[PDB]
């Protein structure tokens, strides 16, 4: 229950995942000096997906985040 | 701009995922939180030099380990992490240094010894021998607190600089 996830300035993480894409995406952006607030993320194969989706729906598929 | 892919690796706990986030910036994170895989990269200055560097934090538990021949292969340096209240990981680090030296089929790749954790009373490795097993690797030993910041840079600049020179010895 993998979610590979490409972020902002050549940066990637992996996320073990039921809670929403904010949530669990929150600390690796923090790290890397990002702002949930300042960013999108999108599915892959690019569509933009609502910060509040369920993480569990999307298990198996490639996410990227990019600044706004 | 000169870039340098640094990876970070050692058995679980040891404290990569700390030590690395102290480099990208002042934080310790003090909290259960196993990596599966994490980049970083961050602009430093090492020896007046502006300097690139991408870091791979990278999983201590065996469960994610059929990631490592990918790493291994592409990382340019090692940062090989165990804790000095924890013999098992120091144990761990002579199979690391030789898988690394597997998968790349070279006796020369750089890597830094590093003992974190020395912020604790409690400790098992002494400094000295550690001190003696990266002598007889022929790689420098650092001895670290990601809690306290100690030498933390210092962990990662030297692994930058071995890089350098392996680089020059071409
Ligand atoms: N006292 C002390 N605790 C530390 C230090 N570095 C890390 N820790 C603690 O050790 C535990 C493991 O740290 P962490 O960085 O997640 O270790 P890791 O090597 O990345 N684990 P994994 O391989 O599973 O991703 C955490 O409780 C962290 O707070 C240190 O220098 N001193
Ligand atoms: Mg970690």
């Amino acid at each position: 229950n993998t979610i590979r996830v490409f972020l902002p300035n050549k940066q990637r993480t992996v996320v073990n995942v039921g809670m929403s894409l904010h949530d669990c995406l929150m600390k690796a952006l923090k790290v890397r000096g990002l702002q949930p607030e300042c960013c999108a993320v999108f599915r892959l194969l690019k569509a933009r997906l609502d910060w509040n989706t369920d993480a569990a729906s999307l298990i198996g598929e490639e996410l990227q985040v990019d600044f706004l | 701009m000169t870039e340098y892919k640094l990876v970070v690796v050692g058995a679980g706990g040891v404290g990569k995922s700390a030590l690395t986030i102290q480099l990208i910036q002042n934080h310790f994170v003090d909290e259960y939180d196993p990596t599966i895989e994490d980049s970083y990269r961050k602009q430093v200055v090492i020896d007046g030099e502006t300097c690139l560097l991408d870091i791979l934090d990278t999983a201590g538990q065996e469960e994610y380990s059929a990631m490592r021949d990918q790493y291994m292969r592409t990382g340019e340096g090692f940062l090989c992490v165990f804790a000095i209240n924890n013999t098992k990981s120091f144990e761990d680090i002579h199979h690391y240094r030789e898988q690394i030296k597997r998968v790349k089929d070279s006796e020369d790749v750089p890597m830094v010894l590093v003992g974190n954790k020395c912020d604790l009373p409690s400790r098992t490795v002494d400094t000295k021998q550690a001190q003696d097993l990266a002598r007889s690797y022929g790689i420098p030993f650092i001895e670290t607190s990601a809690k306290t910041r100690q030498r933390v840079e210092d962990a990662f600049y030297t692994l930058v600089r071995e890089i350098r020179q392996y680089r020059l010895k071409k």
